[PDB]
């Protein structure tokens, strides 16, 4: 949230799915970058 | 920032001038800031407390 | 407005200078040996009266 | 050495000696949109703490205080001052013009020169006052039954109107003139109609109201107008 | 007694009062005729007011007569401050003239006290209502040096 | 501000200033012309 | 562009020109910095300040060699 | 030079550790006849300097402004001008390509 | 002149979902999102409560302090801690001040103005009067309106477009113009109350500004000096010469009607 | 980084952007055209209608296009100190 992204879907486990079928625009703004995806990795690491 | 140390009885230091009158009451005052005059000073935190 | 109007007005963008407001970045003429005074003042009337 | 902020004694408390706490770039000026530090202080027990709104930048472009948004010579809002005296030009309500117009104006003015100075504030103030004072101090005959027998048959040089007893001035001047005169419902009224209706408990208020009758009146928008003329060949 | 200002802004000529305040005219004069007021700055400026100067420290204060420190004013009454261009003395007390003066601007009839008057301005106020209008700070004192170039006596 | 050089836009500025009888605008306008391109002689005939 | 060597941090920015610089000079009396441009002016430096102090408009053309 | 220059390389360094530098500052205050009234008694107020939460982003946006006004040019003072005549203005003018 | 009672039992919760299959939460912005955007002037529900100050008014514990406050839900007529709330639950007065900054209704003032003129006028400039909008029934919407309006506060200029449901009430004050509008949103006469706009009237402009000196001039004379405000009536209720030759005898005006030190009033008495 | 970008904005203006072996070419093209540029303002005298830097540009260009195409280049109208500043930095660039 804070990027508008409120249809990507962060379950518990640490997975980013969007909730739908997104067009160019959307997949294009829903990019994120090494340090977020490497981050979140760590955290499900850590969950497990 | 005076720089020499100088008797005390010539420190009445008069400005010599005719008193220009169109001054009002605002500029009658020396500051820095807008509202007014204000500087450093080294009071001890217990003595400002009880004050 | 022939008939009956509801004062249209005209939809400006968010993003603009509106260049109408004031003057786009406001810089004057430097002041020179020879006083303008009046030369503005004296047909402020007119500032907005040829306008 | 950024050591103090310009605030009026009015609004620093009737104590002579304050705390007051500040974090450097902790918000935005109000006007100038710049990074500028607040000062959070306690006026006096009881009350939430106050705090500084605009940079040091502004309250000296406008002689302001920096949390009541008085000016520091007369004790009036800003806004009223600027409108009333205008004693020197403003700047624009647009964002970017006018904060360029307030970073170039507070270089201009710490370059030296002072833009306000209170010798011509006093003048404009006694000149206000003064213009206060001052200010306080056949074709008739076709547009004068051209509906007013019409209106009259639907829903009801010189000539005199009627009297009958049948059963620039604000309203609230009428509010408080017909207090004498019975409670009062409501006070419907127009300037360009000059015409003001009003409504009471009971009609026999309204009725002795009128009785008082020896400016006064007893019983598009233009439509409502055509009477309204009339005050200039009453 | 005839003293010239060559001042920035122009001429100042000044005929002296002898006849009514010989003590301090004399002292002018002949301060004009050893001349130190070369390079003096009119630190003071009031528009409608006065322009004072004459102290060689350009601080406001300061100013040496030739009897070193201050004297004696001497007032009588036909001498008045109704004009605008009478050249008087300029001080801080009872009798504290120094070597500094002023020159006025309009009408100050509330000034024939304290100050003494010695000098009309026959020629050159023109030279004076154009200093009137000199960019002034803050304070009572032109942003621009106001130097006098040069001071002869004749 | 762009380009101080160009003399024939203080012409212009000039000329537009004779137009709505603004002459003592126009005189400071040459003052600092000529004493900012001294070694050119169109503002100079101009001003005489 | 002034750099101090050690840290490669650009200190000071002199912009005063409006096109190239095509010539330099520095020494350590003041004025330190002298920068010749493309305008035909030579503008001398004060580098505490990163303020111009002197400016010379004596050149026709662009000014390539200073020293 | 070197204090100067130190003093702005040391700012510009300045720009992650936490900051901790806490200390009260006293400020000898004097009111001056704002609204006319009666002044006011000096006062004197105690500074202290709140500490910030290590754990803030940037608390704002920074957004461009263009560049303010120069300085007034200054005088050209060129050597006059030369002569060219038609001959050498001709002699210059390049043909289109 | 008896406690203020408490309007609202009840505290209302929260939990409403739109559009039940596309919209989700946000938590940054803590508002629903997603779905179709919807009429930006459609959600405008009416407000289900309503007061009045006779029935409500009265005592609370914020009466004590001198700088407090109003109510912003006393107003909107949800106060549910009655005389034990901090604010006051009764209605502005003719001098009732507050400082500029601050909304005279509690709330702070910005300085854009909005571009809805939603929710809280601009300390940058000074009106008193309010836009408000919805229902159009029959010819007797300037009653109905004076009606609806009169209760909250001092009116100085009342105009009702006949055509359409606008009406556009000019408050006095500061106070009962701002709380009139908090309390007339969402309330059956759904009224569309917002700020009003700068007027496109060449005489309408020309009248407000000069009550906006009147106003000033009402300001300042408490502060100008005694013998200014004297005169400014001797002059128009006596002889002027017969005074001139006092005058002649020790003559501006920015030179007389001046105050502070070493003026000529007081050296004139030294003297 | 991320959350400076996400709560200040990109900061866009003002960087600078190193030549990446992809932007060679093109940036060595802007080089030599305000190379060419400064020696068509010095070598023209004082007032002889200065307006002619893109001309000579395009006759630099289609001096390069012949050189490349083996083929003469001689141009009848063209001054002769334009010419050979032309043919140096046709040379310049051939060599490159
Ligand atoms: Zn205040
Ligand atoms: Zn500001
Ligand atoms: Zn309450």
């Amino acid at each position: 949230h804070r990027k508008g992204l409120t249809y990507l879907h962060l379950d518990y486990n640490c997975n980013l799915k969007p909730t739908k079928t997104l067009t160019t625009k959307e997949r294009k703004k829903s990019r994120f970058g090494n340090a977020f995806h490497l981050m979140r990795e760590i955290l499900r690491l850590t969950k497990l | 920032e005076l720089a020499r140390n100088v008797p005390v009885n010539e420190m009445v230091q008069p400005a010599l001038g005719p008193a220009n009158p169109f001054v009002t009451k605002e500029q009658d005052s020396i500051k820095n800031s807008i509202t007014g005059y204000a500087e450093r000073e080294y009071v001890p935190n217990f003595v400002f407390n009880q004050e | 407005k022939a008939a009956g109007i509801n004062i249209k007005l005209f939809r400006r963008k968010k993003n603009e200078m509106d260049y109408n407001a004031s003057i786009p970045f406001e810089k004057k003429p430097a002041i020179g040996f020879y006083d303008t005074s009046e030369e503005d003042r004296q047909n402020f009337r007119e500032k907005r009266e040829a306008d | 050495d950024v050591e103090f902020p310009s605030i009026c004694e009015r609004c620093l408390g009737d104590n002579s000696y304050v705390r007051m706490t500040k974090e450097p770039l902790g918000q935005e000026c109000k006007i100038c949109s710049k990074p500028c530090t607040i000062f959070r202080w306690i006026k006096e027990r009881g009350q939430k703490p106050g705090k500084t709104q605009i940079c040091v930048g502004c309250a000296r472009y406008k002689n302001c205080c920096q949390s009541c948004m008085l000016d520091l010579q007369f004790g009036l809002p800003i806004a009223l001052r600027d409108a009333a005296l205008k004693l020197v030009e403003s700047g624009p309500t647009n964002d970017i013009n006018r904060e360029f117009f307030a970073q170039n104006q507070q270089r201009l003015l710490s370059n030296g020169e002072t833009a306000y100075d209170s010798q011509e504030a006093s003048a404009a103030a006694r000149n206000l006052v003064k213009k206060v004072e001052k200010r306080e101090l056949v074709e008739s005959k076709q547009i004068l039954k051209e509906a007013r027998a019409s209106d009259a048959s639907l829903n009801a040089g010189n000539v005199s109107l009627s009297i009958n007893m049948e059963p620039e001035l604000a309203d609230y001047k009428i509010r408080k003139h017909f207090e004498q005169y019975g409670p009062l419902k409501s006070v419907v009224c127009s300037h360009r109609a000059k015409c003001a209706f009003v409504n009471f408990k009971t009609r026999s208020s309204a009725e002795i109201a009128a009785a008082a009758s020896p400016l006064k009146v007893q019983w598009g928008p233009e439509g409502e107008v055509r009477n309204a003329k009339l005050a200039d060949l009453v | 007694a005839n003293v010239e200002l060559q001042t920035s802004l122009g001429k100042i000529l000044i005929e002296l009062y002898t006849e009514h305040a010989p003590k301090t005219c004399q002292n002018f004069y002949t301060l004009a005729k050893e001349g130190y007021y070369d390079g003096v700055i009119f630190h003071r400026v009031i528009p409608d007011f006065v322009i004072q100067g004459g102290d060689p420290t350009g601080t406001g204060r300061g100013g040496t007569s030739i009897y070193g420190d201050k004297f004696d004013d001497e007032i009588h009454s036909d001498l008045h401050h109704t004009g605008a261009g009478i050249l008087s003395m300029a001080n801080a007390g009872p009798n504290t003239n120094s070597s500094q003066f002023f020159i006025t601007l309009a009408p100050t009839p509330w000034l024939d006290g304290k100050h003494t008057i010695f000098g009309r301005v026959v020629s050159g106020l023109s030279v004076c209502k154009r200093m009137g209008l000199i960019r002034t700070d803050s304070s009572d004192r032109p942003i621009e040096p106001l130097k006098i170039i040069k001071a002869v006596a004749l | 501000d762009v380009d101080s050089t160009y003399i024939p836009l203080w012409l212009k500025y000039i000329e537009c200033e004779m137009k709505n009888r603004n002459i003592n605008h126009a005189r400071n306008l040459f003052d600092r012309a000529v004493t900012q391109l001294p070694r050119v002689d169109k503002l100079w005939y101009k001003y005489v | 562009r002034v750099w101090d060597m050690r840290t490669r941090q650009n200190v000071h920015v002199l912009s005063g020109h409006k096109s190239t610089v095509a010539s330099l000079a520095v020494q350590e009396f003041d004025p330190q910095v002298v920068t010749g441009s493309m305008d035909s002016t030579i503008r001398l430096w004060d580098l505490a300040a990163g303020k111009t102090l002197t400016t010379l408009t004596h050149h026709k053309k662009t000014v390539r060699a200073l020293s | 030079t070197k204090l100067a220059l130190q003093k702005i390389l040391s700012k510009q360094i300045a720009q992650a550790v936490v900051q901790q530098r806490d200390d009260p500052v006293y400020i000898r205050y004097t009111p001056s006849n704002q609204m006319g009234q009666a002044l006011s008694k000096q006062r004197i107020i105690k500074m202290v300097t709140a500490e910030q939460d290590p754990m803030e982003p940037p608390k704002f946006r920074h957004k461009k402004v263009p560049r303010g006004p120069p300085s007034p040019p200054p005088p050209v003072l060129h050597s006059p001008p030369r002569k060219v005549s038609a001959q050498e203005q001709q002699d210059w003018q390049i043909p289109p390509s | 002149k008896q406690p203020a009672r408490k309007q609202i039992e009840t505290r209302p919760e929260y939990e409403m979902e739109p559009e039940q299959p596309g919209q989700v939460y946000n938590l940054w912005y803590n508002k629903w999102s997603g779905g179709m955007r919807q009429d930006p002037l459609k959600s405008q529900v009416k407000s289900e409560t309503r007061c009045v100050i006779s029935r409500d008014s009265g005592y609370t514990k914020a009466d004590k302090n001198p700088g407090s406050f109003f109510c912003l839900y006393f107003a909107r007529g949800m106060c549910s801690e009655g005389s034990k709330c901090e604010y006051l639950h009764r209605l502005p007065k003719d001098t009732d001040f507050f400082n500029a900054n601050v909304d005279c209704f509690g709330r702070e003032k910005h300085a854009d103005y909005r571009d809805d003129m939603g929710g809280v006028g601009s300390f940058l400039r000074q009106n008193y009067t309010l836009y408000v909008g919805g229902i159009t029934p029959t010819d007797d919407i300037e009653e109905i309106v004076s009606r609806h309006f009169a209760e909250w506060g001092d009116i100085e200029r009342i105009r009702v477009l006949n055509s359409r449901g606008i009406a556009f009430i000019t408050y006095l004050n500061e106070a009962n113009a701002q709380f009139a509008k908090e309390a007339m949103a969402h309330q059956s006469l759904c009224l569309n109350v917002r700020w009003a706009t700068t007027d496109p009237n060449p005489a309408s402009q020309a009248r407000n500004q000069r009550r906006l000196e009147e106003r000033a001039a009402n300001a300042v004379k408490k502060l100008l000096p005694k013998q200014f405000l004297l005169d400014l009536e001797e002059t128009k209720n006596g002889k002027s010469g017969n005074r001139k030759r006092k005058l002649e005898l020790e003559p501006s005006d920015d030179l007389l009607y001046a105050d502070g030190a070493n003026s000529v009033h007081n050296q004139l008495a030294a003297n | 980084n991320l959350l400076a970008r996400q709560f200040e904005g990109r900061h866009s203006t003002g960087v600078a952007k190193q030549i990446t072996k992809q932007r060679v070419d093109s940036h060595q093209d802007l080089e030599l055209r305000a190379a060419v540029m400064n020696d068509i303002l010095d070598m023209i005298p004082e007032g002889i209608r200065q307006g002619k830097s893109k001309t000579i540009l395009q006759h630099l260009s289609e001096a390069w296009r012949c050189w490349k195409a083996n083929i003469p280049w001689k141009v009848p109208g063209l001054p002769a100190p334009i010419e050979n500043m032309i043919l140096r930095y046709v040379k310049s660039k051939a060599d490159w």
